Formats: structure tokens, C-alpha cells, sequence
């Protein structure tokens, strides 16, 4: 009966909680001590990237570790060369409302997505002079929130329909769909080995998904509010995510219990984006107060602060080789640090 | 991508002539353009260059002052006004396109060119004129520069071109290491300082022709002598 | 003194 | 600093010129957020779909209405994309009263939102003739029985208005309510002079004239 | 005039330090279009302060210019450039504010460059009339008996009449427009006009009286003191602007 | 209506059957990965400007 099924679900929740508690023999805070703290680190704005004139929402370092991409209500994606601080490409977007952008690992394609409900794939490095639109991905009723590239033909997209999807770009149809989430899905992160990927949603939950067969292997909760952004640890066996509760959380895939909560009394509203460094010790998060913070992933204390922008720090990204961090903020100016 | 030329033929010395490159099939307005000529017996030599949007215009020392180049984006055309023709001006002219950004491939596509007959810095040294080969085994072609082509950056501005008999040249290697698009993997460029070498492993047919070694570190653009490769 | 002569500096 | 860089910088400067030209062209636009509820007369303003964007020219000005009803998602996570909108055309039908309480809730939510704490509201009271025809048959007392008072034509409209402004606690957010004349094509003038005011007081407070 | 010279150099140092402090206090606001024009006015007032009170100050301390003729001409030219630039930039800022209030980047640069060019053009006749004369100094040899009088009248009209009229009309249009829509605008226009008049009345009044030569008491000590006071405009105007917006300082 | 009951019950029984290692082991693994790649982190240790590409 239905009541029996609800009772079984509650018993399964109790079993999950008991297994997590018994498996949580200790916490990393008890063993992270007796080590050298990272200490005070100041990052100065090595380069300021100007040219945009609207709300910068998303950026993505390419595998080249030099080129980057950016989006706004400028009506156009722009691909920039970070070293010489000049913009290589200016793709005119079909819809001015874009909430996420991704740069392919091969550098051949770029992806944009937003409230238009369609994922646009633009093909760089074409025989034509200009950047043409390679493909349009439709099928998500909710607004797109985060897209990433697995290969040049496989793209992972999280939308506003509380569902994630994996698309074959050549065919243009959803290779597979993930509907475990209840609330709206905000941000997906691909694993370093491209074997798994996590997605944090509006129900204060982050769900792991296998790339091919695609059932929710793992589900982590503990946030008091909406999850805004997610990112794997470089090892691939952990991931940290930020929420509107002005805290970040670090989860491990092999142990369901969350490891650390990064929070300070000064911050009152939520994180907008997170990313990790090459060593994984330095977690960089774009906070509420037009400011970005740099947390020691093991000491769980604010290692450093970044100079503020004129508006909210919507996105930040650590480059592939870990040479620099680029923060894009609502003030239409990007900043590359070191 | 089509770069058909027009406006050539017999002409009296000291006359005037207009060369038209009617570009089609690509974004002409975003592409820098070059005119490169080759004597009936000698190798390639640069003539003129116009940047994107007519921002920058250059000429060769023999070309300077005597010739002019002007693009027309609305109709996708490239005009070369050709004044005071001399006997040495007789050559085949190729309209070339090239876009300059990070990771781009300049001189990727060459036009068919047209013949113009007149009635009567950096020097590229190719230490070869002809190399007898047989299909199936690797070959090496060497090139030398007046000074080091390794700029302040990590890239060395060396370009390799292949010209088959009766065919317009095509790009093989740009910046001395990167292979051009649409080119078989067999070709491989490698250089150090002033000594450069293009290696063709598993040489097959359709490789007979002239190989040209160009520099791009600083203007004017100067080609090599042109290594002939037969059999 | 600025566009004239100073009477007594 | 070789030749290829110089050409790359020239290309970058050309792209900058195109970007600034596009920005100048877009600066002439005025962004209006068209909100409301279901069957609230969204389409009467001019005369998988995430956003219905409409554009029209009036008195040497180009207005963009971002009529969004296809989201059907959590507004708290996508409404900040409309933070920089000149005005909120929050059209409300008056004949139907039902969704009047939920429309008032919506208005309370949107008016006190942190992003729109200072953005003004061009409140539209649609379906005046039908509301006047139906008020005599059914007294307003069903909706807001506390102080419905008389069932008079203009008294009911005045009470509904006063209820709408009462939901605003922002000191510097004037609500330019216009009692929409059913489906007659005159909304352009009130939109224009309301937005002209919005710009006027925006500049006045921008210059620290206080 | 040993005591008089000491008093004059002391008050010159005081006005120098006060003007520099007032112009530099704008840096506190650094860490809008109003701020865009405020910074430009501040740098213009810096251009004034460096090129206006320093030369006279050195001249009075040394009791003689003690410099080449070309240096003298350049110093006088920059003095006049600052005198015109401060007033014209204040006028341009007032016009921008009036246009914005009444009728709701690159063109601003074009306008400020045009104002600078006009200042250079208006300062050229200064050096044109001024010439070296024998101790060698720029004694401003005059080619006409009415030449100095005409030049003084033209400078007064360009620096006093037109600027006051334009500023008053712009601020009156602001007050009328806000009235058509308060005490704040009345206090604004009143304080701005009063400050401009109090800054530009004594120097040009005594200048006119001296150029008329109608038994002008130029020998009087008070006349000598007020002859040099013409830089307090840039000493007070930025200070008034920051003090009016006390929220900016806090 | 009713099918979500199954959806949830099989979802949770699949999540329950997974294997979990002690949180101490996971924390030790994270710390070891941090330590091993410590010298390869330009953000953690300021890279000298000689080969730093964003400065000189």
C-alpha cells in the first residue's frame, strides 16, 4: 500500500543516516591539525579584462589554459586571449539571456545556454571566416543553468526542469536524461576522469550521476538553502559546493558524510560560484558582498581575500594548469589574478 | 572558398593595369589579404599586403611607391592598381588570404593566380635545388634564415608551402610546427634557431613539386629559393 | 601680476 | 610584438569598435519587465518559449517588453537577470476576483524583492469595463471584506488601488498606477510619460540633489 | 615692506596648502558622471594651483623673477591657461548637470578637449602682448594706448560676464524644472552663484580700477594684498562641493 | 501519483547498497593528494616572475 511505501522510504532514510553516522568514525578537523597552514596569500589583479557592458555570468578556461570565454546581456559571447589581453572572437548570441557558457576541451566548439531554453553550440576553427552556430539543442523545458563538454560530441546540460541531460551533439538528441532531482538544478560539474558528474540543485541536494547508464548513484544533503554552484576536487573523489546560506560544503564520494563547512559570521548571503586549485587545497568562491574569498580546503579558514569588483562576483574559474584565476562579475569586467 | 583572379595579359612597359581578386565563399571582410608573385622560372616573392578593414597596408621594396592595393568588402573584391610596368614585373600573381589571431593559420588558402607578361632584411636560403627521391621512404628539406626566427614568444614564424606542377601553392606547416588543416599527417616541420627542416615520412605520389620556405617575423615577406622534388 | 604688472610685488 | 601580434591587435581593435557600436545602439533601448498573472491582459499593451520578448518604437524611443510567463520555475534564481530594467509593467486584470489575492501576493513579492528594491512599477489595472459591469451584480465584499465599503464603480477601483500601493514599503518607489481603459489603444502615452519621469527622478537622485 | 612681504608670502603659502588639500581630498571619494566631472575639475584645479600660486610665490620670495624670457612667457601662458580652464570646466560641468536634470563618455572627452583648446587660444594673446623689457622681465609692452584696456575688458567679459550669466541661467533652469515637478535647489543655486561672485569680484574690481588709472590707490597695502588673491576660487570650489555632500566624505 | 513511490523506494535501496569507506580514510586520502601536488600549485606558492606567464 501507499502508506507501506512511505514507511519503507522513511526506514530507508533512517538506514542511510545510521550508515553515514556509523561510517563517520572521525572528522577531518580532528586530523587536519598538526600541519602547516597555507598562511596569508594576497592575489593582485595581474590583468583586468574590459570590453563587456552587461552582467557577466559565466566564464570557462579552455584546456589551452590561455584562452577564455565570457557571456552577458551584451547579446554576444566573446572569446578572449588572456596573455595579450585581447579578444580573439565575438560571437553574436541569438538571445541576450544566457546563464552559462562552456569551452570545449579541444577548443573547436563553444557552448552557451540561458533562459532561451536552447543550448547553442558554435563551431570555431571552421573553414569559414566567421564563427558559425554548429548545433541547437532543444528539449529542456526549464532554463539552462550549466553546460559542460565531455568530448567534442557529448555535452552535459543542467536546466530549469529539475533534470540534467547528456546530449550527442552530432545527432542533436538527448543521449540520456537524469530526473532524480526534485528542485531546480543549478550547477553540474564533470569529473576529471569524465566517469561521473555531480549536479547541485534548488532542493539543497547534490546528486552524483554516472555518465552512460545514468542513475543517481549518490545523493548528498546538508545545505540549509539553495545550492548555487558546484565543482569536483581535482582528485575526482570529492567535490565542494556553495549555497545561499553563506556556507560552502565539502563532500566525499566514498564517504557520504560532508567533510567541512566553510562559513564566517561576516558573510550573510550566499556564494555564487566555486572552483578548486591544482593541489585542491585552495577553494575559491565568489561571495555576496562583491567579493571573492579563498578558503583553505583542509584548515577550513579564510586563507585569503580578493579585491572586490563593482558588483556581484557571478563566476570564477581556475585555469587548467593552475597558473591564474579569472573572476567575472556583474560589473562587466573580468579580472585575472595570480 | 574561391579566390579567382582577373585582369592580366600582355601589356606595354610603363603602362597601367588593374588586378581583381573576386573572393567568394568565405568571410572576406574579416581576412587580411596578400598579393604574392612568382617569376616564370624563379620562386615566390611577396608583393603587397592589406590588413582587415584596410587598417594596415604594406609593400615590398621593389613594390613600394609603384603599386597600390585596396579592398572592397561590400562586393568582396581586392584591387591591385599596377603602374609603370617594367620588364621584371612579368610574373604569376596569387591572391592569398590570412587571418591573424591566436592559433590561426595565415596563408592557409591561395588563389589560382593570373599571368602578367610585359613586352621587352631577412633572406631565406634553401641549401638545395633538387632532390632525387623514390615514393615510399622519408625525405628531408632544409632551410636557413638570416638570423634567428624565434621571436620573444615561444613561436617561430616559419611557413612551408608546396606547389605541384600546374597548381597553385598550398600551406603545409605554419609557425614551423603546426600542421595545416586538410594536409596529411606525413609532413612534419621542425626547426631550431636558424636551421629548419621539413620531413616527409612515407612519401607517396602527388608530392612532386616545389617546396618553399617563408618567414613571417617581420616585413617584407621573403620566400626561399624553392627546393624541387621529383620522382 | 597674473595678466598685469605688480604695483609693489 | 612581431607582425602577427600587430595584426591580432588590429583585429582586436576592430572587434572593439564593433562592440562599442553595438553597445551604443543597445543603450537607446529601454528594458521593461512585463509581469502579472495568468490571463492578465499581457497582449493588450502593444495594441518551451522561455521568454516572450516584444519590441516597439514610440516617440523616438524603442521599448522592450520582456513578457515572461513560460518559465514556471523558481523566480528567485532567474529574476536577477532583469535587475537593470527601467520599469515593471505589472498588469493586473480587475474583472476577475479568485486570483486577486494571489495577484496581490505576487505584487507584494515583486515589490519588496531585493533586486527591485528601487525599481519603480507601472501598475496596470486591466479590464475596467468588465469589472464595472460585474461589480454591480457581485459586490466586491467577496474580495477584501474588511473595508469593501460601497459597491460603487469608482469607490471599488480606488479601494483596490489603495490596497495595491499599501503593499509597497519602499520609500523611493513611486507606483504609477494607470486605470487601464479596457482594451483601448492608449497605453503608449502613459508608458512613455511614466518612463520619462522614472529617468527624471533617477537623474535627480543620481546627481546627489538632496 | 619687509613685514608686508613676510605677510604676503605667508598667506600665499597658506592658500597654496589649502588649495592643494582641497583638491587632494577628492581622492577620498575615489576609494558616476558627477564623479567623472568632479575628478576632471579637480585635476584642472591642480593644473591651476601648480601653475598659478607657485610662480608669484617664488617671484615675491626672490623679489624678482630670476629666469629666462622663454620661461617667463611659458609661466604667464600657463597662468592664463589655468585661469580660463578652471572657469570653463566649472561652466561645462554646470551645463552638463542642467542638461541632465532638464532633459533626462566620448562626447565628454571631446567637450573637455574643445574647452582646453579654447583656453589655449584665449591664452595666446596674453603672450602675444607680453614682451621682455629691461633686470629683464615680462613687462607687457603695449602697442596701443587702449590696448591694455581692451584686453582687460575682453578678459573680464570672457572670465566673469559670460561665465556668471551661463552658470546662473543653468542653475535657474534646474531650479525651475524641479519647481515645475524645493529648498535644496534654491540653496544649491544660491551658494554656487554666491561663491563664484565672491571669488571673482575683488580681483577683477581692483583690476578694472587699476587699469582705468583714475587715481587708483594701487600703493595702498590692502590693494596690494587683494591684487594677488585670485586663486581662492579653486581653493574653495572643490571644498564646497565635497562639504555639500557630507555623505560622500563619511 | 503512485509511481513516484517506487521511484523513491528503488532509488533509496540502490543508494543504500553502495559501499562506504571510513571518513578518516577519505580525509587522509584528500590530505595525501593535497601534499603530493603541493609543489605543483602556483596559486599556493607564488611562482617567480621569471617563468610566470601573466606578469613577465
Amino acid at each position: 500500500e501507499l502508506d507501506q511505501l512511505r514507511q519503507e522510504a522513511e526506514q530507508l532514510k533512517n538506514q542511510i543516516r545510521d550508515a553515514r553516522k556509523a561510517c563517520a568514525d572521525a572528522t577531518l578537523s580532528q586530523i587536519t591539525n598538526n600541519i602547516d597552514p597555507v598562511g596569508r596569500i594576497q592575489m593582485r589583479t595581474r590583468r583586468t579584462l574590459r570590453g563587456h557592458l552587461a552582467k557577466i555570468y559565466a566564464m570557462h578556461w579552455g584546456t589551452d589554459s590561455r584562452l577564455l570565454v565570457s557571456a552577458s546581456q551584451d547579446g554576444k559571447l566573446i572569446i578572449w586571449d588572456s596573455y595579450t589581453t585581447n579578444k580573439v572572437h565575438a560571437i553574436p548570441l541569438r538571445s541576450s539571456w544566457v546563464m552559462t557558457c562552456a569551452y570545449a576541451p579541444s577548443g573547436n566548439y563553444v557552448a552557451c545556454g540561458g533562459l532561451d531554453n536552447i543550448c547553442s553550440i558554435y563551431n570555431l576553427k571552421t573553414r569559414e571566416g566567421n564563427v558559425r552556430v554548429s548545433r541547437e539543442l532543444a528539449g529542456h523545458t526549464g532554463y539552462l543553468s550549466c553546460c559542460r563538454f565531455l568530448d567534442d560530441n557529448q555535452i552535459v546540460t543542467s536546466s530549469g526542469d529539475t533534470t540534467c541531460a547528456l546530449w550527442d551533439i552530432e545527432t542533436g538528441q538527448q543521449t540520456t536524461t537524469f530526473t532524480g532531482h526534485t528542485g531546480d538544478v543549478m550547477s553540474l560539474s564533470l569529473a576529471p576522469d569524465t566517469r561521473l558528474f555531480v549536479s547541485g540543485a534548488c532542493d539543497a541536494s547534490a546528486k552524483l550521476w554516472d555518465v552512460r547508464e545514468g542513475m543517481c548513484r549518490q545523493t548528498f544533503t546538508g545545505h540549509e538553502s539553495d545550492i548555487n554552484a558546484i565543482c569536483f576536487f581535482p582528485n575526482g573523489n570529492a567535490f565542494a559546493t556553495g549555497s545561499d546560506d553563506a556556507t560552502c560544503r565539502l563532500f566525499d564520494l566514498r564517504a557520504d558524510q560532508e567533510l567541512m563547512t566553510y562559513s564566517h559570521d561576516n558573510i550573510i548571503c550566499g556564494i555564487t560560484s566555486v572552483s578548486f586549485s591544482k593541489s585542491g587545497r585552495l577553494l575559491l568562491a565568489g561571495y555576496d558582498d562583491f567579493n571573492c574569498n579563498v578558503w583553505d580546503a583542509l584548515k577550513a579558514d579564510r586563507a585569503g581575500v580578493l579585491a572586490g569588483h563593482d558588483n556581484r562576483v557571478s563566476c570564477l574559474g581556475v585555469t587548467d594548469d593552475g597558473m591564474a584565476v579569472a573572476t567575472g562579475s556583474w560589473d562587466s569586467f573580468l579580472k585575472i589574478w595570480n | 572558398v574561391q579566390l579567382v583572379e582577373s585582369g592580366g595579359g600582355l601589356v606595354q612597359p610603363g603602362g597601367s593595369r588593374k588586378l581583381s581578386c573576386s573572393a567568394s565563399g568565405f568571410a572576406f571582410s574579416s581576412f587580411g589579404m596578400h598579393w604574392v608573385r612568382q617569376a616564370p622560372e624563379k620562386g615566390l616573392e611577396w608583393v603587397a599586403y592589406i590588413s582587415s578593414g584596410s587598417g594596415t597596408i604594406y609593400y615590398a621594396d621593389t613594390v613600394k611607391g609603384r603599386f597600390t592595393i585596396s579592398r572592397d568588402d561590400p562586393k568582396n573584391t581586392l584591387f591591385l592598381q599596377m603602374t609603370s610596368l617594367r620588364s621584371e614585373d612579368t610574373a604569376m600573381y596569387y591572391c592569398v588570404r590570412s587571418i591573424y589571431y591566436y592559433g590561426s593559420s595565415p596563408f592557409d588558402f591561395w588563389g589560382q593566380g593570373t599571368t602578367l607578361t610585359v613586352s621587352s632584411d631577412i633572406v631565406m636560403t634553401q641549401a638545395t635545388s633538387s632532390v632525387p627521391v623514390t615514393p615510399g621512404e622519408s625525405v628531408s628539406i632544409s632551410c636557413r634564415s638570416s638570423k634567428s626566427l624565434l621571436h620573444s614568444n615561444g613561436n617561430t614564424y616559419l611557413y612551408w608551402f608546396l606547389q605541384r606542377p600546374g597548381q597553385s601553392p598550398q600551406l603545409l606547416i605554419y609557425r614551423m610546427s603546426n600542421l595545416a588543416s586538410g594536409v596529411p599527417d606525413r609532413f612534419s616541420g621542425s626547426g631550431s634557431g636558424t636551421a629548419f627542416t621539413l620531413t616527409i615520412s612515407r612519401l607517396e605520389a602527388e608530392d612532386v613539386g616545389v617546396y618553399y620556405c617563408m618567414q613571417h617575423l617581420e616585413y617584407p615577406l621573403t620566400f626561399g629559393a624553392g627546393t624541387k622534388l621529383e620522382l | 601680476c597674473y595678466i598685469q604688472n605688480c604695483p609693489l610685488g | 610584438l612581431s607582425a602577427e601580434d600587430k595584426a591580432a591587435v588590429e583585429r582586436s581593435k576592430m572587434i572593439e569598435k564593433n562592440l562599442k557600436e553595438d553597445g551604443i545602439s543597445a543603450a537607446k533601448d529601454v528594458k521593461l519587465l512585463l509581469l502579472g498573472a495568468d490571463n492578465s491582459g499581457k497582449s493588450t499593451i502593444v495594441k518551451t518559449t522561455g521568454i516572450v520578448e516584444t519590441h516597439f518604437t514610440f516617440k523616438n524611443l524603442h521599448f522592450r517588453l520582456f513578457d515572461v510567463g513560460g518559465q514556471r520555475s523558481e523566480r528567485k534564481k532567474w529574476i536577477h537577470c532583469f535587475e537593470d530594467v527601467t520599469a515593471i509593467i505589472f498588469c493586473v486584470d480587475l474583472s476577475d476576483y479568485n486570483r486577486m489575492h494571489e495577484s496581490l501576493m505576487l505584487f507584494d513579492s515583486i515589490c519588496n524583492n531585493k533586486f527591485f528594491i528601487d525599481t519603480s512599477i507601472i501598475l496596470f489595472l486591466n479590464k475596467k469595463d468588465l469589472f464595472g459591469e460585474k461589480i454591480k451584480k457581485s459586490p466586491l465584499t467577496i474580495c477584501f471584506p474588511e473595508y469593501t465599503g460601497p459597491n460603487t464603480y469608482e469607490d471599488a477601483a480606488a479601494y483596490i488601488q489603495a490596497q495595491f500601493e499599501s503593499k509597497n514599503r519602499s520609500p523611493n518607489k513611486e507606483i504609477y498606477c494607470h486605470m487601464t481603459c479596457a482594451t483601448d489603444t492608449n497605453n503608449a502615452q502613459v508608458i512613455f510619460d511614466a518612463v520619462t519621469d522614472i529617468i527624471l527622478q533617477m537623474n535627480l537622485r543620481e546627481y546627489n540633489l538632496v | 615692506n619687509e613685514a608686508l612681504a613676510r605677510v604676503e608670502v605667508a598667506v600665499l603659502c597658506l592658500i597654496l596648502l589649502l588649495a592643494l588639500s582641497g583638491n587632494a581630498c577628492v581622492l577620498l571619494a575615489l576609494r558616476s558622471r558627477l564623479f567623472f566631472f568632479m575628478k576632471h575639475l579637480s585635476i584642472a584645479d591642480l593644473v591651476v594651483a601648480v601653475f598659478q600660486v607657485l610662480p608669484q610665490l617664488l617671484w615675491d620670495i626672490t623679489f624678482r623673477f630670476y629666469g629666462p624670457d622663454l620661461l617667463c612667457r611659458l609661466v604667464k601662458y600657463l597662468q592664463v591657461v589655468g585661469m580660463f580652464a578652471s572657469t570653463y570646466l566649472l561652466l561645462l560641468m554646470s551645463l552638463d548637470r542642467c542638461l541632465a536634470i532638464c532633459q533626462p563618455r566620448r562626447t565628454y572627452r571631446l567637450a573637455v578637449l574643445a574647452t582646453w583648446l579654447g583656453c589655449l587660444v584665449a591664452s595666446a594673446p596674453q603672450v602675444h602682448i607680453f614682451s621682455l623689457r629691461e633686470v629683464f622681465d615680462c613687462w607687457a609692452v603695449f602697442i596701443q594706448p587702449w590696448g591694455p584696456k581692451a584686453y582687460i575688458t575682453w578678459i573680464t567679459l570672457a572670465v566673469y560676464i559670460v561665465p556668471v550669466i551661463v552658470l546662473a541661467t543653468c542653475y535657474g533652469l534646474i531650479s525651475f524644472k524641479i519647481w515645475q515637478n524645493k529648498i535644496r535647489t534654491v540653496k544649491m543655486t544660491f551658494i554656487i552663484v554666491l561663491a563664484f561672485i565672491v571669488c571673482w569680484t575683488p580681483f577683477f574690481f581692483v583690476q578694472m580700477w587699476s587699469v582705468w588709472d583714475a587715481n587708483a590707490p594701487k600703493e595702498a597695502s590692502a590693494f596690494i594684498i587683494v591684487m594677488l588673491l585670485a586663486s581662492l576660487n579653486s581653493c574653495c570650489n572643490p571644498w564646497i562641493y565635497m562639504l555639500f555632500t557630507g555623505h560622500l566624505f563619511h | 501519483s503512485i509511481a513516484q513511490a517506487r521511484k523513491l523506494v528503488e532509488q533509496l535501496k540502490m543508494e543504500a547498497n553502495i559501499d562506504r569507506i571510513k571518513v578518516s580514510k577519505a580525509a587522509a586520502d584528500l590530505m595525501a593528494y593535497c601534499e603530493a601536488h603541493a609543489k605543483e600549485d602556483p596559486l599556493l606558492t607564488p611562482v617567480p616572475a621569471s617563468e610566470n606567464p601573466f606578469r613577465e
